[PDB]
């Protein structure tokens, strides 16, 4: 069922690396013979070798190893997928979730990120977080935003609870909460914006794995911003969430989009600056938003265009970029040198 | 892969001394051939002063002793002070790098139910119930008497009502106001043939 032919150098080879020292005119048998012997001994103190590592118990074989080798009818009632002891576990993973104290947010958050072979208090468990995500956007309540959404990190580093099949109930969870209308109080959107920018993080962390396949992730997310970000007269927190999830897609993205959506967003934004009336809880919303999404959109054009004539490229992007743009590019630059 | 750094580091230090030698240049590979010789004489020391100071039943091996074993090993010590010129005033020292952390976590259920339970051992950790150990679910006892035959009987008169409905719009139908089809459609009288044979059945 084997054969074990002789491993035997070409000997023509031999007499090259011979007469390299320039020996003499060799006959074949030989350095036939010569790589015979060679090969013995080699295959020899390979089967040594084996016999170390053999003893040293690793199947892997090191300069070391050879180195020592050289010292030489009503049916029966149901019963759930849980058990009473892993659904009180749950149970504390859900209070958890609710948790005060951030000792026990962080301990619950270790509890998701480091279970393996969980995998059971799966599904309904994120099934039920997704109905309580959509109860809340109703109930508009950031705290629990940002519980669910770390709680869905935390899900996503748990790296064998395999997420494909159970996938498409939790995506549009992320997504809603991506959108828009995340409004406690009026002066407090501020954290709202970070939650949009963490969830678009998720959104960054998801699109790695999944679009391979059919392509719901990168082509439907990508023409849902699209489209979300041509549809007029919505709120800036849509606008913020579009331009945000994009600006996560990574930098050629970016520089597919944001190539017309340059001077179209800078259109925008001197629309919105020097622009109507009072309303300064948009003016205020919109304006952090197109800075933020400025100089976060800044690193691709920075990459892209070498940082000369400043004030040509405010002309190349509708001049309210310039010179924040150019800021920017200036702290690029800095960036670079940090090199 | 991890030991892989010190040996490195030996490169920097060859790196070093070459530098203090003045070459501008030089073979890549024979560097790191060169590296593998200073080690494998480092080790030398190591094996000649190890088997040379078992010659002693105590092991410490002293000054003195790896001076003898130097001067076996082929060198003018004299030298060595004045190479100090060179050594430590001429070359800079290099530091080492070691990166070692130890992360936190928190997986806090609670339950342990048996510390040292019979097989008694109190060097271990018993994982949790949340894990190891399983139980089992009926899940549905439902045992509320008076709203249990509310159920049944509210069930009873919406199928009374139900046929009442169907039969309603069904058969022959005269109302009490003018056309309710919808609130009360009462059947219409049949009357047939022999009632008594009827209404005097159980």
């Amino acid at each position: 069922k084997l054969k074990l032919s002789n491993t035997v150098l070409p000997s023509e080879s031999m007499k090259v690396v011979a007469e390299s020292m320039g020996i003499a005119q060799i006959q074949e048998e030989t350095c036939q013979l010569l790589t015979d012997e060679v090969s013995y001994r080699i295959k020899e103190i390979a089967q040594d070798a084996l016999k170390f590592m053999h003893m040293g118990k690793r199947q892997k074989l090191t300069t070391s190893d050879i180195d020592y080798a050289l010292k030489l009818x009503x049916x029966x009632x149901x019963x759930x997928x849980x058990s009473v002891e892993q659904q009180l576990y749950y149970k504390e993973i859900t209070e958890a979730c609710v948790g005060s104290c951030e000792a026990k947010r962080a301990e619950a958050l270790q509890s998701i990120a480091t279970d393996p072979g969980l995998y059971q208090m799966l599904p309904r468990f994120s099934t039920f977080i997704s109905e309580g995500v959509r109860v809340n956007v109703v109930q508009n309540n950031l705290a629990l935003l940002i519980y669910l959404m770390r709680m869905v990190k935390a899900l996503m580093d748990n790296p064998t609870l395999y997420l494909e099949k159970y996938v498409h109930e939790l995506i549009p969870a992320v997504m809603t909460c991506i959108v828009s209308r995340q409004l406690c109080l009026r002066p407090d959107v501020d954290n709202h914006w970070a939650l949009r920018d963490f969830a678009a993080r998720l959104v960054a962390q998801i699109c790695k794995h999944f679009s391979t396949t059919t392509n719901n992730i990168q082509s439907r997310i990508t023409k849902t911003f699209t489209k979300s970000w041509v549809d007029e007269k919505t709120p800036w927190t849509t606008r913020y969430g579009s331009i945000a999830g994009l600006a996560e897609l990574g930098h050629d993205v970016i520089k597919t989009l944001i190539l017309p959506r340059l001077q179209q967003e800078g259109e925008r934004i001197r629309s919105v600056l020097d622009g109507p009336v009072l309303s300064n809880i948009d003016r205020i919303g919109a304006d952090h938003v197109q800075s933020l999404l400025l100089k976060h959109c800044a690193p691709v054009l920075a990459k892209l265009r070498p940082p000369p004539d400043n004030q040509d490229a405010y002309r190349a992007e509708f001049g309210s970029l310039g010179p924040l743009l150019c800021s920017q590019v200036v702290k690029a630059r800095a960036q670079a040198a940090l090199q | 892969n991890y030991h892989l750094a010190r040996r490195r580091t030996l490169q920097v230090v060859v790196s070093s001394l070459l530098t203090e030698a003045g070459f501008e240049s030089a073979e890549k590979a024979s560097v790191e051939t060169l590296t593998e010789m200073l080690q494998s004489y480092i080790s030398e020391i190591g094996r000649s002063a190890k088997s040379y100071c078992e010659h002693t039943a105590r092991t410490q091996p002293t000054l003195s002793d790896i001076v003898v074993t130097l001067v076996e090993m082929g060198f003018n010590v004299d030298t060595l002070p004045a190479y100090a010129k060179r050594s430590q005033r001429m070359v800079i020292t290099x530091x080492x790098x070691x990166x070692x952390x130890x992360x936190x976590x928190x997986x806090x259920x609670x339950x342990x139910x048996x510390x040292x339970x019979x097989x008694x051992x109190x060097x271990x950790x018993x994982x949790x119930x949340x894990x190891x150990x399983x139980x089992x679910x009926x899940x549905x006892x439902x045992x509320x008497y008076q709203v249990l035959r509310e159920k049944a009987a509210s069930q009873r008169r919406d199928v009374e009502r139900a046929l009442t409905r169907f039969m309603a719009k069904t058969g022959e139908t005269q109302s009490l106001f003018k056309d309710d089809v919808s609130t009360f459609p009462l059947i219409a009288a049949r009357p047939f043939t022999i009632p008594y044979l009827t209404a005097l059945l159980p």
